[PDB]
């Protein structure tokens, strides 16, 4: 056997690595966590620090907050019992308004207000770790990469709880609180619908899910390969090509036709995954609101 | 035709089969005996599809497709336009997708690189394999396998789970698609990260891997580290597929009812099933 | 109606992001040129975009790309034929003249530096607080070749302070000095550490590091590209 680098075969500790400062306020900064051997094996064994800050502290409680009301519902249908609670946690389930009630907070608590309550926690939570993501760029220093891209699955899940339901005028449509009721909601989405793999941004929404496996597997794998003239050492690379980089490079020129750059590859990258939840969010916005039935649309539009 | 470095790369040597016959490049393409064969491989295939799309009646690329063998057939061979050309047109795209894999090898002995690609790229051929070859053999026809159409593989695919219920409860396919989505998270935080540290704020010096590793601690307590990124990547993409080559292998074959119900297991576990409340008592 | 726009809309823009991918990625290695190094006639559909540049951090300038393509070193290889397309042939020995697998860039005959400015790869008897934390330590470990001769022992491990790995393992050969080995190309084991791509013999000529606790970019990729390419070139010399 070659080794393969997928483990590491040593480990190999420092003093705890506190980070860089830049425009960071540090006194927002734990101190580091402890070490994990396990975790390095195959990645950094350390843990921490992490920042939190204001807005960390407001996302994480509605957060917790969410999770909680969620699970208090939980305990409720199962009549305080533990035994219950484990024996059917899956098929608990925090439901929506029924329609009737349309957009409006006048449902009760057992019927819909626990619902609205865990989402509305839901929802600042989410925001909030976002602004998060934009914020911890921006005292590093660096590009807003990470807080754009978050933006596009953020996109499908306002959709899904938000805008469409307030599109289609009720809170009924909106997904479930529950490990199988939102399995339940989204196979009965498709069946209501007309079948989803006949919405075009559906089947895109396919294409770049899987071509972000392909793509991912090219691209660990490649950069694997060349990690025997430190490919992984990516932002040098860039800076700097090395043989790592023209290996890479040509391996795909040579099985393909063409190929990347250590840069232009995270291109492709970050836009194979997001245009998975932004094609995504478009066809479940587009699903009836203007198409009843995707089979039906299918017939008329090619 | 060359990459401005690309020369001193291109030597003699790494050739699996046929030492120097087949050692050349044609523009940018290194071909190889695996390059011949899957040339031959994939010509064929498309070749008889082109026939099987005469046999049918159109050339429209919505309405082309090539049905296996009827059930009634088993696993023996079929005339051509009723299964046939299916059965030929598989071995062609297995032979064409292995043919690839080991031109990939050829191509990183020469570039003295890893051999991750091919060994990651056997992942996709084995689910293939999956559902044309091993999953029919064990189910006893040619007739379980999906077609090669652009639609109508859609349509085979949701015949085939609703077959079994919603194909949601298959745990194996849950896991599947969970690898999935962890998959295209982790690429998205991937391309972003390397990114925001290559084209940092206006007129800042672009940042280093101290900064990838301080913004992840600073977001959510961790940094996995940039050969660890890249081990995960390729971990999560495989196992999504494993996962998905598993989740059918076992569906018809080990189990075959309905997936909702294989959940029973839990809820009647001696200690709880007769406890009254909660949704299941 | 409405969805159809959408659907139209989204295949412009994908076909303008592919465009503009493609040609984010012709920034390194373009134009592409004739096997004698001039220009090709045949660019492709795709021109080159606007350059760009990076501000690279310590004072080290800047790069901006694309821009004027050399490999900046001589290239010891001939071709094999009289037409496009197929090999070219060392002129002398492949792994000395670094081409074939054992190819190397000229980087900057600079260390990288960490976010400090501090060298990021420094011997572990240098690097404050550093040590072995799991696995078996090699330091010690006779060096094997893969023709199962023993080429040297390991005096050390080179390893990346801010990210906290081991990238090369430091070898002392039989004559006193050492070389290093590429942490990706060793096989550590319980009473060996055995290194397929060389043979014994091949040890003394890994190039060497000009001061004895770094490493520049222009080293490591002499040092990992002769390894590599022991692969293919020690071969005479491999029995498994
Ligand atoms: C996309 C179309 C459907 C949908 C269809 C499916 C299908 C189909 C499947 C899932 C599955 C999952 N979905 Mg769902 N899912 C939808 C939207 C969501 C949303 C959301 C906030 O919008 C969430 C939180 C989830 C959550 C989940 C997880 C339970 C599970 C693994 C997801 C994963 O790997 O993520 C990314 C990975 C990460 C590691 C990020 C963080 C991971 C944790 C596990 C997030 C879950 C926390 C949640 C509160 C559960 C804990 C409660 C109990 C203590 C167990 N889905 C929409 C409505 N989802 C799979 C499953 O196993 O279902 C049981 C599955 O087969
Ligand atoms: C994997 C689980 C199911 C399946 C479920 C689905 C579902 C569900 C969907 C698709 C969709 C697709 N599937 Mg399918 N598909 C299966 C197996 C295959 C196989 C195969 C040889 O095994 C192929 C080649 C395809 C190909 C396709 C495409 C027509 C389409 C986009 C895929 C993609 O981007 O992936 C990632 C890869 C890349 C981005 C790289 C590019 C791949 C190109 C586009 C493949 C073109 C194939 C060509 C049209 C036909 C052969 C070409 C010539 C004969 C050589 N599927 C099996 C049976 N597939 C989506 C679609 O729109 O269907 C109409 C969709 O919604
Ligand atoms: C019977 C079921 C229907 C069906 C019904 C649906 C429905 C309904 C939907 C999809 C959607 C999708 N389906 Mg479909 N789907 C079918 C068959 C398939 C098949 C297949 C081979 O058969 C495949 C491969 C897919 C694939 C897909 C995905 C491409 C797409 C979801 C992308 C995604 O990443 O979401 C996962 C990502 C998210 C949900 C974003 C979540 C973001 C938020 C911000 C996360 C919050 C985390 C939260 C706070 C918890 C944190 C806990 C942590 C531990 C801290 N479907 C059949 C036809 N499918 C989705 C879509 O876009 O359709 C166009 C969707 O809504
Ligand atoms: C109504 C339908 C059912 C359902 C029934 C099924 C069925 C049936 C199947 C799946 C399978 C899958 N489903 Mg499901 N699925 C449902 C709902 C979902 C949802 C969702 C959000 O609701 C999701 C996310 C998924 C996700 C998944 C994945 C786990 C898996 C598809 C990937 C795969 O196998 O890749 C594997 C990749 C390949 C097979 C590609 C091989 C590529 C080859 C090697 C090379 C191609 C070369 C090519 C010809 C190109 C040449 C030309 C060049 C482009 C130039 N399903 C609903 C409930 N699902 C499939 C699976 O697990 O398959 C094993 C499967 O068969
Ligand atoms: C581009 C498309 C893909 C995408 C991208 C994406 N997601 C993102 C990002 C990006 C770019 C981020 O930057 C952001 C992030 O920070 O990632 C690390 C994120 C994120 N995507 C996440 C999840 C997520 N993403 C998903 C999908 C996807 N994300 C798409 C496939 C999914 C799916 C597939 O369903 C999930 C489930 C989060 C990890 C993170 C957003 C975090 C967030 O909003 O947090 C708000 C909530 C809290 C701060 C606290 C809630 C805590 C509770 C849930 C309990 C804790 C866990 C519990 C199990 C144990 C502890 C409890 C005990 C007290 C009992
Ligand atoms: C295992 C993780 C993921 C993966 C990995 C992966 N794929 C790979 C690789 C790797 C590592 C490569 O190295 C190789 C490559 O070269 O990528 C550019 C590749 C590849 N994966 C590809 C496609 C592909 N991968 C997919 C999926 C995945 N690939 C997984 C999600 C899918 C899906 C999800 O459907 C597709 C469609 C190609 C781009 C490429 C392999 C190209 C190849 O084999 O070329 C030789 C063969 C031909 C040129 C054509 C053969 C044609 C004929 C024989 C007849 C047609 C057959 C028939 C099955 C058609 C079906 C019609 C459809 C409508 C259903
Ligand atoms: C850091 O490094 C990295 C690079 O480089 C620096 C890279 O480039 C890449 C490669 C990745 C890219 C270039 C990103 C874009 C790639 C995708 C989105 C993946 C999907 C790719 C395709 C859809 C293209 C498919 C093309 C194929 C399969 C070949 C096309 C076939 C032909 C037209 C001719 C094929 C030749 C044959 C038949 C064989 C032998 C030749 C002859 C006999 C002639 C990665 C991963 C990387 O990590
Ligand atoms: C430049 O470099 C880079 C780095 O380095 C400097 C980095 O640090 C990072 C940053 C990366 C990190 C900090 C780590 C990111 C972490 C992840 C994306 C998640 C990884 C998680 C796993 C290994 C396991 C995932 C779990 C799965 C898929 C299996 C299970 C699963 C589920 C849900 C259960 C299975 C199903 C059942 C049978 C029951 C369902 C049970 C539930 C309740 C759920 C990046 C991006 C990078 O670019
Ligand atoms: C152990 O017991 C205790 C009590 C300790 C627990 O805490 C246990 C807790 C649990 C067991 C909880 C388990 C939680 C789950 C199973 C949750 C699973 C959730 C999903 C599967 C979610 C899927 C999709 C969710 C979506 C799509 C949400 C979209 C919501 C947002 C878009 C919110 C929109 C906001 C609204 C509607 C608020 C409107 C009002 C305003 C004023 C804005
Ligand atoms: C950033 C990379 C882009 C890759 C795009 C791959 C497109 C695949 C074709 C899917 C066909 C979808 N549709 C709706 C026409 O059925
Ligand atoms: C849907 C996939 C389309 C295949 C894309 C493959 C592109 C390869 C281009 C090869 C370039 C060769 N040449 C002579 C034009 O330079
Ligand atoms: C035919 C024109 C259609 C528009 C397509 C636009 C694709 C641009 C992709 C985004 C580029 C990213 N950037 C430069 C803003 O950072
Ligand atoms: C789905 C992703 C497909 C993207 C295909 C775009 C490939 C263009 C190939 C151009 C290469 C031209 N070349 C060799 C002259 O550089
Ligand atoms: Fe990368």
């Amino acid at each position: 056997a070659e080794y393969q680098n997928i483990f590491s075969q040593v480990q190999v500790r420092g003093p705890a690595d506190l980070g860089m400062t830049e425009d960071v306020n540090l006194a927002n900064r734990s101190g580091v966590g402890p070490f994990s051997t396990l975790l390095g094996w195959f990645g950094n064994a350390q843990l921490g620090p992490i920042y939190l800050g204001s807005l960390g502290v407001l996302s994480l409680f509605s957060g917790l907050m969410w999770f909680f009301t969620i699970g208090i519902w939980f305990w409720y249908q199962a009549g305080w019992n533990p035994a219950v609670f484990l024996r059917d946690l899956f098929f608990f389930s925090l439901e929506p308004p029924a329609p009737e009630y349309g957009l409006s907070f006048a449902a009760p608590l057992k019927e819909g207000g626990l619902w609205l309550i865990a989402s509305f926690f839901m929802f600042v939570a989410v925001w909030s770790w976002w602004g998060r993501t934009y914020l911890r760029a921006q005292a590093l220093g660096m590009g807003k990469h990470t807080a754009w891209a978050f933006l596009s699955a953020i996109w499908l899940w306002m959709v899904l709880g938000f805008i469409r339901p307030i599109l289609m005028g009720s809170w009924s449509e909106a997904v479930p609180y529950g490990i199988f009721s939102h399995l339940d909601w989204t196979n009965n989405f498709s069946l209501v619908h007309g079948n989803l793999f006949y919405n075009p941004f559906h089947g895109l929404s396919i294409a770049f899910l899987y071509g972000s496996a392909l793509l991912f597997a090219m691209h660990g794998a490649t950069i694997l390969a060349v990690s025997r003239f430190g490919g992984e050492r990516e932002l040098e690379q860039i800076a700097d090509r090395g043989t790592a980089a023209e290996r890479a490079a040509l391996f795909w020129r040579w099985t393909m036709g063409f190929n990347a750059t250590m840069e232009g590859i995270h291109r492709w990258a970050i836009w194979m995954a997001v245009l998975v939840t932004l094609t995504g969010g478009i066809g479940i916005l587009l699903s009836g609101t203007v198409v009843d039935n995707w089979y039906v649309w299918g017939q008329n539009h090619g | 035709a060359l990459l401005s470095f690309e020369r001193k790369y291109r030597v003699p040597g790494g050739t699996l089969v046929g030492g120097n016959l087949f050692d050349f490049w044609v523009g940018p393409f290194y071909v190889g005996f695996f390059g011949v064969a899957t040339f031959f491989f994939a010509a064929l295939g498309i070749i008889l599809i082109a026939w099987s799309a005469v046999l049918q009646g159109t050339w429209n690329p919505q309405l082309i497709s090539v049905y296996p063998p009827a059930l009634e057939y088993g696993l023996g061979g079929a005339p051509l336009a009723k299964g046939g050309l299916w059965q030929i047109i598989t071995i062609c795209a297995t032979g064409a997708f292995v043919s690839w894999a080991l031109r990939e090898v050829e191509i990183c002995r020469k570039l003295g690189i890893g051999y991750h690609i091919p060994f990651a790229f056997a992942f996709a051929i084995l689910a293939h394999l999956t559902l044309v070859l091993f999953r029919p053999v064990m189910m006893g026809a040619w007739g379980y396998a999906f077609p090669y159409g652009i639609w109508t593989h859609l349509d085979w695919v949701s015949n085939t789970g609703y077959t079994y219920g919603n194909f949601h409860y298959n745990p194996a396919h849950m896991i599947a698609i969970s690898f999935f989505f962890t998959n295209a998270l982790a690429l998205a935080l991937h391309g972003a990260l390397v990114l925001s540290a290559a084209n940092p704020e206006k007129g800042k010096e672009m940042r280093t891997p101290d900064h990838e590793d301080t913004f992840f601690r600073d977001l959510v307590g961790y940094s996995i580290g940039t050969l660890g990124i890249h081990r995960l990547g390729l971990l999560l993409s495989l196992s999504a597929v494993f996962f998905s080559a598993l989740c059918m292998i076992i569906t018809g074959t080990i189990w075959f009812d309905q997936w909702v119900d294989w959940w029973q297991w839990w809820v009647k576990l001696p200690w709880w099933a007769n406890i009254p409340g909660g949704i299941n008592g | 109606d409405l969805a159809s726009l959408a659907i139209y809309s989204f295949w412009i823009f994908l076909a303008g992001l592919i465009y503009y991918l493609q040609t984010e990625n012709m920034r390194e290695g373009y134009p592409l040129e004739n096997e004698d190094g001039t220009p090709a006639a045949n660019q492709g559909p795709f021109p080159l975009p606007k350059p760009k540049t990076f501000i690279l951090p310590h004072g080290r300038g800047t790069l901006t790309v694309p821009g004027p393509e050399s490999e900046d070193r001589p290239i010891a290889l001939a071709r094999t034929a009289v037409s496009e397309g197929f090999p070219h042939a060392p002129t002398g020995d492949p792994m000395k003249d670094g081409v074939g697998p054992a190819s190397w860039v000229a980087r900057r005959d600079l260390p990288e530096l960490d976010g400090h400015g501090h060298n990021k790869i420094k011997p572990m008897k240098a690097a404050a607080g550093f040590h072995v934390s799991a696995g078996k330590n090699p330091i010690g470990l006779p060096v094997r070749g893969c023709d199962l001769e023993i080429a040297g022992k390991v005096v050390d491990i080179w390893v990346d302070i801010p990210e906290q790995m081991a990238r090369f393992l430091e070898v002392e050969l039989k004559d006193g000095s050492t070389r290093l080995l590429p942490m990706q190309m060793v096989k550590v084991q319980s009473n060996r550490v055995h290194v397929n791509a060389l043979s014994s013999d091949l040890f003394a000529g890994i190039p060497t590091i000009k001061s004895p606790t770094e490493v520049t970019l222009l080293e490591e990729d002499k040092i990992c590209g002769y390894v590599a390419g022991g692969l293919m070139y020690a071969a005479p010399k491999r029995k498994s």
